[PDB]
């Protein structure tokens, strides 16, 4: 009842990849109303291919489509970092309804490593007057999209009060994440300093703030 | 310059109702079919409903029939989706899309429909005080998504980085928006973050100074 796609497909920069879309004889097997859509994280889908193999103006000829039986296929040549997105096939079905694929995430591998840029903010005076304390650790511009965050008060570990996001791709095709340390104003002022430690690959960058 | 501007959406109780709207321009809203497509976080796209250029023919997904209604106004150039008896599983980003011919060029930006028993909470906004200096705004403890942040009411866009929200254990979201600015503008240029949380009609302007 769904158009079957590979959950994930990955190749390296410059290489070509092919994504399959397997449906039934009631859709892909029956019609030419097959279309493909590109969707980057946090954006609306974008038409890549329509009518099995046609390209709208604005789509590079690196994107191509074909069909054979109940399986449609999208090929991306010269894999680039922008091609790193989610891809959906679509087809008209018999009850004049439409049906989308399960989606495929394309990862392009041989990209340059990127060290995380870290900005650490102390609790604001406004938040402290409100009997709250939040440390804000902002982590940007790193690749690949895996990082580990650890918090220190003076020089000792903090396990409680820490909330950290999953990495997300930015507009620069690098990654960003954020970590939040929840504190009592006294906790913040009792220690000499607080630190956010960001460890990417093997290197570890540290930022430090003090209640001056 | 075809546009599909969506509106509506927000937090609705389970069993509740919501109507989504899509304002079309830049093309004859007639002569074209329209669809609604939704996307649960973080799942794939699923087709919801189809309407022909006249409205004569309408089609629904089985997961939606009897509860969702599609309609269009060919004078107002608007597309609508009336949603009744909503469930937690109906929680998704909802897209409107123009049809060409059995394909769909041009999509709306999407609006988030959140079906939950949780209550709305507006965020508290705190300033993160500072060649190039980093400063920002903490947007703390709100529900549900989304939140928008602008700087100096749209004047400042370069160097602006708004981070995706963290989902706390409390069930509340928090994000931060940081802008890198020339240190020479500090103490001359005023920097105000403009935070908007529509589900609670919260609009906060916070001045960020060193």
């Amino acid at each position: 009842s769904a158009l079957t796609q590979p959950p994930s497909v990955s190749k390296s920069l410059g290489q070509s990849v092919t994504i399959s879309c397997t449906g039934t004889s009631s859709d892909i097997g029956a019609y030419t109303g097959v279309s493909w859509y590109q969707q980057h994280s946090g954006t609306a889908p974008r038409l890549l291919i329509y009518d099995v193999s046609k390209r709208p103006s604005g789509v590079s000829d690196r994107f191509s489509g074909s069909k054979s039986g109940n399986t449609a296929s999208l090929t991306i040549s010269g894999l680039q970092t922008d091609d790193e997105a989610d891809y959906y096939c679509c087809s008209y079905r018999t009850g004049a309804t439409y049906i989308f694929g399960t989606g495929t995430r394309v990862t392009v591998l041989g990209q340059p490593k990127g060290a995380p840029s870290v900005t650490l903010f102390p609790p604001s005076s406004e938040e402290l007057q409100a009997n709250k304390a939040t440390l804000v650790c902002l982590i940007s511009d790193f690749y690949p999209g895996a990082v580990t965050v650890a918090w220190k008060a003076d020089s000792s570990p903090v396990k409680a009060g820490v909330e950290t996001t999953t990495p997300s791709k930015q507009s620069n095709n690098k990654y960003a994440a954020s970590s939040y340390l929840s504190l009592t104003p006294e906790q913040w002022k009792s220690h000499r300093s607080y630190s956010c430690q960001v460890t990417h690959e093997g290197s570890t960058v540290e930022k430090t703030v003090a209640p001056t | 310059e075809v546009q599909l501007v969506e509106s509506g959406g927000g937090l609705v109780q389970p069993g509740g109702s919501l109507r989504l709207s899509c304002a079309a321009s830049g093309f004859t809203f007639s002569n074209s079919g329209m669809i609604w497509v939704r996307q649960a976080p973080g799942k794939g796209l699923e087709w919801v409903s189809y309407i022909s250029l006249s409205g004569a023919n309408t089609y629904y997904a089985d997961s939606v029939k009897g509860r969702f209604t599609i309609s269009r106004d060919n004078s107002q150039n608007t597309l609508s989706l009336q949603m009744n008896s909503l469930r937690v599983e109906d929680t998704a980003m909802y897209y409107c899309a123009k049809e060409g011919w059995s394909y769909f060029d041009f999509w709306g930006q999407g609006v988030l429909v959140t079906v939950s028993g949780a209550s709305t909470k507006g965020p508290s906004v705190f300033p993160l005080a500072p060649g190039t200096a980093a400063l920002g705004c903490l947007v703390k403890d709100y529900f549900p998504e989304p939140v928008t942040v602008s700087w100096n009411s749209g004047a400042l866009t370069s160097g602006v980085h708004t981070f995706p929200a963290v989902l706390q254990s409390s069930g509340l979201y928090s994000l931060s928006s940081v802008v890198t600015v020339p240190s020479s503008s500090l103490g001359t240029q005023t920097y105000i973050c403009n935070v908007n949380h529509k589900p609670s009609n919260t609009k906060v302007d916070k001045r960020v100074e060193p």
